[PDB]
């Protein structure tokens, strides 16, 4: 749904590395090894998280009751 | 009135069926062709399945 | 403005022997707006 914030093996904040992840994704042609190298995750127990998030609440955000659709 | 058109989301938040109406026309002849009086009529509502070309969407 | 339409999405308020519908449409389902109340958790 939402990146987590910690680590779920050891305890590393991984939350504020999704947007980064996916902006080294996008604007360079990095893959998804050397971005997660990059953003300073180094066990694989922390390149999981990021590596394997889904971001379902972007999905989940077009359904607004509050707003005129 | 105008008819509007209901959706399954709908259906689901009213907890009531999704179901069409199911019109018929009967054919009440008499004497082999005599005099036909043909009627149309409504037969409750026939529910539909979702995603069909009975349903909205 | 304490309910929502459930189609058009715009606050309306109910009264006592009120009609239970919206008014800018005619729809029949209303959804409750959650209001500014005190909701006690524990970050765990
Ligand atoms: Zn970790
Ligand atoms: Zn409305």
């Amino acid at each position: 749904m939402i990146v987590p914030v910690r680590c779920f093996s050891c305890g590393k904040v991984v939350g504020d590395k999704w947007e980064s992840y996916l902006n080294l994704l996008q604007e360079d042609e990095l893959d998804e090894g050397t971005a997660l190298s990059r953003l300073g995750l180094k066990r694989y127990c922390c390149r999981r998280m990021i590596l394997t998030h889904v971001d379902l609440i972007e999905k989940f955000l077009r359904y607004n009751p509050l707003e005129k659709r | 009135a105008v008819e509007r058109k209901v959706y399954p989301s709908e259906s689901r938040q009213r907890l009531t069926s999704y179901r069409g109406k199911l019109l018929l026309k009967l054919k009440w002849s008499v004497n082999n062709g005599e005099e036909n009086l043909f009627e149309v009529r409504d037969c409750g509502g026939l529910p539909v399945m979702l995603q069909s070309n009975r349903c909205h969407l | 403005l304490k309910y929502i339409c459930a189609e058009c999405s715009s606050k309306l308020s109910l009264s006592r022997t009120d009609a239970v519908r919206c008014k800018d449409c005619g729809h029949r389902i209303l959804l409750k707006a959650r209001t500014k109340r005190l909701v006690q958790f524990e970050a765990r």
